[PDB]
RNA sequence: UGUGUGUCCG
């Protein structure tokens, strides 16, 4: 029975090494995933939070602004309007400001 | 004597099996966080994209306002 | 014989620029107009052979030559012009003076007899009644005058006429007034010694013509000098004249009525005012009007300082004090005013400033602001205005653009989901508006306090289309009967040839909208979508936009614009879609006060997250339509066009207007360096520009008023206030709620309500301003109670009587259709009837209309402008002279009988009677009774029945067959229809005017009327829900004498002439009155014999007459009893039993309703002597499926299945009746629709078509304020005698009863309590359940109609389901 | 033999088994350190929920900024060349800044367009309202005059002077606004309008305790006629609450009062 | 003797082996659980952001055709 | 010869 034993102690290391080298590459894998965290979770965080900012920047700055009216809007959206329809510019004489 | 130790041998030869079992069960399991990876590349390009469009927007807002 | 019908009164605007040309041919001197051109320019054919009359050059021998203006001279010619001189009229308009009076007396005493007939009479009356009133009449100062200015009216009507060859001229001599006249032209010649003069020695008129030296020299030895002017200053000069004497007359009839205090101002302070207006106008010129426009905000600062007094309330009085004093002292620096003249020329503010009258008579008062004239107006002035204010550079706040533009949204959701059921199903990645997905989710609302933070998230909300662009149920708005302007080839075709100095190339073929409707080949409301949405109105030939001058005012002019056809049909078209699509998600009326509703309500309405005390402030909204810009209402315009399926259709404005060249299209002055040359490309100078960028008054009203309720809204949310608006006419109310504990008195709850409607005025001004739209704090006020808005003037719950603006405007002569005597008649009965709804005197107002009607039925009878000169209506048509008999009699029966009579006793107490023919049949037996002339009812009540088919009566359900009570109507409807026959190539109207159009409506009306028994207005209202109805709306269109007598197309159907029609038709309506025993026949007389009963009697008479409609089948839903024959009043004593319930009501009884007196006074003004003067506390079925967005045709068929069904519900042919009429209608079978239907389950539908649908509102004819201090119990009727009672009336009856009946004395005098209207047992009836049964089928083919507009559509079901 | 054989065997199981739980605590630290390193990853899972808030308030308002203006958006560097040269404000709007442009204003040195100028003025003119002064009238010397004048009958009776020298001493003493709102009180309370200026000059404490105004005069010629009965002798120590309105003083040493 | 130690030696490393494995599975537990809560949020967040770029580039590209 | 001198949106 010395054999016998002799040959089952030897699977059993066998299959013991395999299960710790199998279990380190998991380790090693697991090290190279997280050795840039992953990458981008930290700079997007940053990034979140910078955006936030300037958003909210931006909506308070446009509470600000005082807007003067022009006397070539309506022919500039008629224009517009005109070309968005049957391409073509619409027929002359010119209209009051054709710029 | 001789029944003790095999019988010893035999659960031996169970319990290593069953932490064989468990293992590349872990494994298995393991190599399945892969689902993790997806909201971590394509979403990093949404939120820089996101950056840049509202980088260029400010640039825009200096190029109308007359401002000081 | 002619095409030309002047009118009688003035409704144009008065321009003097034509004139200079008429003193260019006589040789005289005058500058009305500011255009060179008129200076060398070439005479008209006309007058320029004014040189060549004798008379002219006679007239014009021994004057000047140089002139004054005329409008100068106004005050002069009224104060020295009386009757005295010698017209070329040959029957004076005094002669028949005498007679009328005689006329008047009788109508008062007829009066007082009803009076007592009823039980209201007076207490204490006076026997020396009719005295005062003859020596009233007799005594007023204005009686000849008004007779002489009538004299000239007709003269100068009729001469105005005569446009050939070889005219001729009138002329009249009034002691020192010379009046010479030469069609549509008037000379005046006038001493000089009349004339205030300058300090410089020369009259103020010849300031601004002449020099100092010049017109000294050209005067030299001459004492009469010659003004001329127009036709329209002596209209306008009559008009003033008739409103003054009307007033005057009115104001001292009053104190006979109430000596010791009445409701109108005086009589003699009155006169003051008049006399300082014209002495003010006779100085200034035309700019005094400047200084009388003031009147109105005047007495509207003093009836503003009746109230408590807070420190606030006399700010308006200053500012208006202030504002009167600066514009007095600039319009009058560079006049050289004597001393004595500058003190003399501020009387009338002086005057008005320092008057001592209750509120009441400060109300009256403020009607008479044109009783001085209007102003002559320019062209250039008026451009000059226009044109600042809408070239103007603005500064906007985007953020308050943005916040308006959240608001409109979130409004236009909430009234979305408030019907309608739930949301409307968002669209469009929910994820973008986090906080508003769980409302979505829980299917609810925001409540409103919540609603700050959220705002921005109502931007991202999108939608299918909520509305439908196929919903005008009315085919009348594209043919109304006006005018339009020209195309851009031929813009200036609309000018004198003469004056422009060139012939234009092109012309134009007609400018009016009917003549160019019925020749559009491809007209449908589809088509003009497509042309709307394809920018085809950018066309170079579809830019004029013409001006026009607008009507009586008092400011130095006011223009509204003019479109070509197309661009009109699509403003048109935009209207009717906002009408009934949005802006009902922003109600403006409302209209209440918090001093006339419950305390729970207001409370419960009042709070935002205990006494509630309101204030308000009003603004005005005239000056907003030029500060509108696109950068302000792009958003607005864009998010309409997306709620419904158009594309570019609310924004036609915009885009075409700064591209049109702006001037005013006058007949007599074109624009300035007009020349042939430059005709394709004119420039630009004192009267037209070119960039416009503000609105136009009138154009897109509706989106501009949701814009205001918008921006009201948002101040409402950005203050935690509560806040109620109000728009009418050019005036928005808007009122705040501001709750208060109980502890708080009632000392400061003023001043912390007018200090909260302070804050919400600032900060109204500040985000409206932001806006670019300016208020003027100078002019807006904040008061605590009083509120004038539109039609109603209310101060701290008591409504103000306003009743002169419609009092003073009777007149005998207005345009009623080739000057109809009936026309004229109604339009009398009409406005006495809305003059007495207000104040609380009656016998003025009655005695004006009485006065009116004899004195308009002789100028009628003596000179009518129809027929030629000497013609007598009254001699030919019955062989012998009309004498006062005759007349009295004719003016007494009613008009329902063919009587020509409109002043009904009867509308004294309410306003719509329940039965025309009964009220009528007992006011003639009265009137005959209170005469000794009773044997007369039977002869008179006969007559002979007409012949009229089965259209005539489902017009009028209500009507008899006689001849004499028929209008005009369906003669126009006639000649309408006889050209369309010949005309109307619109090739969608012809298919609508088939061959056989009149056999269908024949048998369909004929078909509505044989079911047993037959009810008339069952059929009437089904009647106008088939085609029939349709043809019938576009048929009568027409609406004046002028495009009667001078249309293309009705007058070129050659035939006989309309004039000699019409002249025929005139001669036997008269033939027909005024006649009597001529055409009443002896077989019914014997029948209506013994009934003593006036419902018996009017069911006989209105069986007699459709004999040939019904043959033997019975009448049902037609008749109802008098409301004075059916209740009797006893006036109990407060310690009192009633005898009738008493004495005689022993076995049974008799059923009583009553009235009972309140104690709690709440609030008086300016006392409580009087109960007019106080108010009391005390307020005065679903379907299975519901379609979204339904169209008109849709709707119209559901209620027509519906009411189909209902009447019906006895019989088993409702699945078979119903589908002939919904097979010309709906795409949707029968058994589709049902479900639809609302289920409906009643009885007695008599009364369901009686009240419940409610054909009239009903109302009173009283002012509310004794409305709130009765109590009126109405269960002591028990069985109700389900009945012929109407309620309504009854509760209308009464108050009026008990209103009139103490209107004078004073409040402690009252002797009586409590009132019992007892009812007899005799116009009372029982009403059974009965169902009309139809036993045949309509068996019509109505399946031709596969056409647009009202008439088949197909796909109806293309909303979805609910 | 054999049993010596299973003992190192069994040995060497056991120091395997050692670097099986070297290799297991290797592991579980690593789990720790990724555990630690990625819990700020569900922190960012409610602060974006505040980035999606401002961004869609910004993208809301910079959208409906755009669609308000059209294709002229005029840059702020065409705007500045458009203003040298043809002042006129160049066709198309223009967005600015409230402090920069008032900054703009108050130097006068840009030459900034009249119409800009004006417009802006008119937009920031209505910002300094409040509870008060909204409809609050300003009031001069000769405004208060001409009110008091139009409020009583006749012309060169005294109390016309009443009220010149009434408001003289509101004019240089600076209380007019308190003076015509206590007059227009007792106006409204309903006595006449000669009893109110009675209460002016009876009840203003600054008019208490004064002396009246002397004025030179020529002769009776330069005196109205309707004050001839009201001129009397000057006795000393005259009070403007006593009756005193005015003094008149002659060439040759003569001085005369009115009486009311 | 021998015998006995060996088999105690074995049971006691066998304890140990399954403790282990014990705690490898509680660790398993621990991150499947963590990786549920970072799977359908993660997504939630995914798409948000998704929307708010298309919303930012239709702004840009509005704007880009103006200077 | 002076195209209907004008008389619109509610
Ligand atoms: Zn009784």
């Amino acid at each position: 029975h010395s054999f016998e034993e002799v040959v089952q102690t030897l699977a059993s290391l066998a299959t013991v090494v395999q299960q710790q080298t199998i279990a380190s590459e998991s380790l090693e894998q697991r090290i190279t995933s997280l050795e840039n965290g992953l990458k981008p979770v930290y700079d997007m965080a940053k990034t979140i939070s910078s955006l936030n900012r300037v958003c909210a920047e931006m909506v308070a700055k446009y509470d600000l602004l005082v807007m003067t009216t022009g006397r070539a809007t309506a022919t500039a959206a008629a224009t517009e309007a005109y070309w968005a329809e049957h391409g073509q510019p619409p027929p002359g004489p010119s209209l009051y400001e054709e710029s | 004597s001789f029944e003790e130790v095999v019988q010893t041998l035999a659960s031996l030869a169970t319990v290593v099996q069953q932490q064989t079992i468990a293992s590349e069960s872990l494994e298995q399991r393991i190599t399945s966080l892969e689902n993790g990876l997806k909201p971590v590349y394509d979403m990093a390009k949404t939120i820089s994209s996101l950056n840049r469009v509202c980088a260029e927007m400010v640039a825009k807002y200096d190029l109308l306002v007359m401002t000081t | 014989q002619h095409t030309q019908y002047p009118d009688a009164r003035l409704s144009s605007p008065i321009v003097l620029d034509q004139c200079d040309l008429v003193t260019r041919a006589c040789g005289l001197y005058s500058s009305y107009s500011l255009n060179p051109q008129l200076r060398n320019c070439k005479l008209p054919k006309h007058i320029y052979r004014l040189k060549y009359d004798v008379t002219v050059t006679k007239f014009l021998s021994d004057v000047p030559v140089a002139t004054l203006p005329i409008d100068f001279i106004v005050p002069i010619l009224l104060k020295a012009l009386s009757g005295n001189g010698f017209c070329p009229v040959e029957p004076r308009c005094q002669q028949f003076l005498d007679e009328i009076i005689k006329y008047t007396m009788q109508d008062a005493l007829f009066l007082k007899y009803y009076l007592k007939n009823v039980g209201a009479q007076e207490d204490c009356v006076d026997d020396h009644f009719q005295e005062k009133i003859l020596s009233s009449i007799q005594g007023n100062e204005f009686l000849h005058q008004m007779f002489f200015w009538y004299d000239l009216a007709i003269l100068t009507r009729r001469g105005r006429l005569n446009r050939g060859n070889s005219r001729s001229t009138w002329f009249v001599h009034d002691d020192l007034i010379d009046i010479l006249g030469y069609g549509d032209y008037v000379f005046w010649k006038i001493p000089i010694s009349l004339l205030p003069l300058n300090t410089q020695g020369i009259p103020h008129a010849a300031m601004d013509w002449y020099q100092t030296s010049v017109f000294k020299e050209a005067v030299q030895g001459h004492t009469h000098i010659v003004s001329v002017s127009t036709a329209d200053v002596l209209i306008m000069c009559k008009d003033l004249i008739t409103c003054r004497f009307n007033t005057t007359l009115i104001s001292k009839i009053a104190e006979v009525e109430d000596p010791v205090c009445s409701d109108y101002p005086n009589f003699k302070i009155v006169s003051m005012l008049y006399q300082s207006g014209d002495y003010l106008l006779s100085i200034l010129g035309s700019d005094g009007y400047k200084i009388i426009k003031f009147l109105e905000p005047l007495c509207l600062a003093k009836i503003q300082l009746c109230s408590k007094y807070t420190e606030r309330k006399g700010r308006f009085l200053t500012q208006m004090h202030l504002a009167v004093n600066h514009t007095l002292e600039e319009i009058t620096e560079i006049r050289a005013l004597k001393p004595s003249q500058a003190h003399k020329i501020r009387e009338f503010h002086r005057t008005l400033i320092r008057l001592e009258m209750t509120p009441q008579q400060l109300c009256e008062l403020f009607s008479i602001q044109k009783h001085w004239g209007h102003p002559v107006l320019h062209s250039e002035t008026a451009i000059q205005k226009v044109k600042k204010h809408a070239t103007v550079l603005k500064a906007l706040r985007p953020i308050v653009i943005f916040e308006t533009y959240c608001v409109f949204k979130y409004s236009i959701a909430k009234h979305y989901f408030d019907s309608q059921g739930s949301w409307y199903s968002v669209t469009s990645d929910r994820n973008l508006t986090p906080g508003l997905n769980s409302y979505i989710k829980r299917n609810q609302f925001p409540p409103l306090p919540m609603i700050k933070e959220l705002l921005w998230e109502f931007y991202h909300l999108d939608h299918p289309p909520l509305f439908s662009t196929k919903i005008i149920s009315d085919l009348s708005i594209f043919i109304k009967d006006r005018a339009t302007a020209v195309e851009r080839t031929c813009w200036d075709a609309v000018f004198e040839p003469n004056v422009l100095g060139y012939n234009p190339p092109h012309k134009f073929s007609t400018k009016r909208v009917p003549e160019q409707f019925l020749e559009q080949e491809n007209f449908s409301i589809e088509n003009v979508l497509s042309y709307a949405q394809k920018l085809e109105y950018l066309l170079p030939q579809y830019r004029n936009f013409s001006f026009s001058l607008k009507e009586k005012e008092l400011n130095v002019g006011r223009t509204f614009g003019k479109l070509p056809y197309p661009t009109r049909n699509v403003q048109t078209l935009c209207e009717a879609l906002l009408a009934d699509g949005l802006a009902k998600a922003f109600p403006s009326n409302m209209m209440v006060v918090t001093e006339r509703e419950q305390k729970e309500s207001l409370l419960h309405q009042a709070s935002w997250h205990a006494t509630v005390r309101g204030s308000s402030f009003v603004t005005d909204l005239e000056k907003y339509n030029l500060a509108f810009r696109y950068e302000f209402t792009a958003p607005f315009i864009e998010y309409c066009n997306r709620c419904y399926g158009v594309k570019n259709v609310f924004n036609w404005m915009h885009y075409t207007i700064p591209q049109c060249y702006m001037h005013v299209s006058d007949y007599y002055n074109p624009p300035h360096n007009l020349t042939l040359e430059n005709r394709n490309n004119p420039p630009e100078g004192p009267s037209s520009y070119r960039g416009h960028m503000g609105g136009i008054e009138g154009l897109q009203q509706k989106l501009w008023t949701s814009i205001s309720c918008a921006q009201i809204s948002l101040v409402e949310i950005k203050t935690g206030f509560k806040l109620r608006s109000a728009v009418m006419g050019d005036n928005q109310c808007i009122t705040v709620l501001s709750v208060f504990p109980l502890e708080t008195d009632a000392d400061e709850q003023e001043q912390s309500a007018e200090d909260n409607a302070a804050r919400v005025a600032a900060s109204l001004a500040k985000v409206t301003s932001a806006c670019g739209i300016f208020l003027k704090p100078d002019e807006t006020f904040v008061h605590s109670g009083f509120i004038y808005f539109g039609k109603k003037q209310y101060l701290n719950g008591v409504q103000l009587p306003q009743s002169l603006k419609t009092a003073t405007r009777m007149a005998p002569l207005s345009d009623a259709i080739f000057d109809d005597l009936q026309g004229t008649l109604a339009s009398i009965g009409t406005a006495f009837e809305r003059s007495i709804s207000e104040t609380r005197h009656i016998f003025p107002c009655r005695i004006t209309a009485a006065f009116h009607t004899f004195f308009s039925v002789r100028i009628l009878q003596y000179h009518h402008l129809g027929f030629n000169k000497g013609f007598d209506l009254g001699q030919l048509t019955l062989g012998k002279p009309l004498d006062f008999g005759t007349i009295s009699l004719a003016l007494a029966v009613p008009q329902v009988l063919g009587g020509l009579s409109f002043l009904n006793p009867e509308k004294c107490f309410y306003r719509n009677l329940g039965d025309p023919v009964t009220s009528g049949l007992f006011q003639l037996k009265t009137y005959l009774r209170m005469i000794e002339m009773d044997d007369l009812f039977l002869p008179l009540i006969a007559k002979n029945p007409g012949n009229c088919t089965a259209i005539d009566f489902v017009l009028n359900p209500s009507g008899l067959n006689v001849p004499g009570s028929q209008d005009l109507t369906s003669f126009l409807r006639q000649i309408v229809r006889r050209t369309i026959t010949l005309s109307a190539k619109n090739k969608l109207i012809n298919t609508l005017f088939h061959a056989s159009a009149d056999f269908e409506d024949e048998m369909v009306c004929k078909w509505l009327l044989s079911s047993t028994p037959v009810m008339s207005r069952f059929a009437a209202d089904i009647f106008s829900r088939t085609p029939s109805g349709k043809r019938l709306q576009i048929l009568g269109y027409l609406e004046g004498t002028r495009t009667l007598l001078a249309s293309k197309i009705i007058n070129n159907n050659t035939e006989t002439p309309v004039l000699d029609r019409l002249r025929k038709i005139t001669l036997q309506r008269w033939s027909l009155w005024f006649s009597y025993l001529d055409h009443c026949d002896n077989i019914l007389a014997e029948a209506l014999t013994q009934i003593t009963c006036t419902v018996d009697l009017a069911q006989i008479l209105r069986e007699y007459s459709w004999a040939h409609i019904l043959e033997g089948r019975p009448l049902i839903g037609a008749t109802l009893p008098c409301m004075i024959e059916q209740f009797k009043v006893v006036w109990l004593k407060p310690y009192e039993q009633c005898p009738q319930c008493s004495n005689a009501k022993q076995p049974g009884g008799k059923p009583f309703v009553s009235v009972a007196v309140k104690k709690h006074i709440v609030s008086a003004w300016p006392n409580a002597s009087r109960i007019s003067w106080t108010i009391g506390d005390g307020i005065p079925g679903q379907p299975a499926i519901k379609p979204k967005c339904p169209s008109a045709a849709l709707r119209e068929a559901i209620e027509l299945a519906s009411r189909l069904t209902w009447v019906t519900q006895g019989s088993s042919n409702s699945d078979l009746l119903i589908k002939p009429f919904l097979e010309a209608r709906v795409n949707l079978s029968v058994q589709e629709i049902l479900q639809m239907t609302p289920s409906h389950y009643s009885g007695n539908i008599v009364h369901r078509y009686n009240d419940q649908y409610s054909p009239h509102s009903f109302m009173a004819n009283r002012m509310s304020n004794s409305a709130t201090r009765l109590i009126v119990s109405t269960n002591t009727l028990g069985e109700f005698s389900d009945s012929n009672i109407i309620f309504q009336n009854v509760i209308n009856y009464a108050v009026a009863l008990f209103d009139i009946k103490f209107r004078n004395t004073e409040a402690t005098d009252i002797q009586y309590n409590r009132a019992h209207l007892h009812l007899t047992k005799c116009c009372t009836r029982e009403v059974p359940a009965q169902y009309l049964t139809y036993t045949s089928t309509l068996d019509l083919d109505l399946t031709r109609y596969r056409e647009n507009e009202l008439i088949y559509d197909n796909n109806p079901l293309k909303g979805g389901l609910n | 033999h054999s049993f010596e054989e299973v003992v190192q065997t069994l040995a060497s199981l056991a120091t395997v088994v050692q670097q099986q739980t070297i290799a297991s605590e290797s592991l579980e630290q690593r789990i720790t350190s990724l555990e630690n390193g990625l819990k700020p990853v569900y922190d960012m899972a409610k602060t974006i929920s505040s980035l999606n808030r401002v961004c869609a308030e910004m993208v809301a308002k910079y959208d409906l900024l755009v669609m308000t203006t059209g294709r002229a958006t005029a840059t702020a560097a065409a705007t500045e060349a458009y203003w040298a040269e043809h002042g006129q404000p160049p066709p198309g709007p223009s967005l600015y800044e409230e402090s920069a442009i008032r900054g703009k204003i108050e130097s006068r040195d840009e030459t900034v367009p009249q119409s800009v100028r004006e417009a802006f003025n008119n937009l920031d003119s209505t910002t300094s309202l409040t509870e008060e002064n909204f409809g609050k009238p300003d009031i001069s010397a000769k405004d208060l005059r001409n009110i008091m004048y139009d409020h009583l009958p006749g012309f060169g009776t005294a109390f016309h002077q009443l009220v010149q020298v009434i408001c003289k001493l509101g004019k240089d003493s600076n209380s007019l606004d308190i003076i015509h709102a206590e007059f227009q009180a007792s106006l409204a309370e309903g006595d006449s309008p000669q009893c109110a200026l009675i209460q002016i000059t009876k009840r203003v404490p600054i008019f208490q305790d004064a002396a009246p105004p002397v004025i030179h005069i020529r002769s009776r010629g330069d005196i109205p006629r309707a004050c001839q009965k009201s001129l009397r002798p000057v006795p000393p120590s005259p009070k403007i609450d006593r009756g005193w309105v005015c003094v008149f003083q002659l060439q040759d040493g003569k001085t005369l009062g009115l009486k009311i």
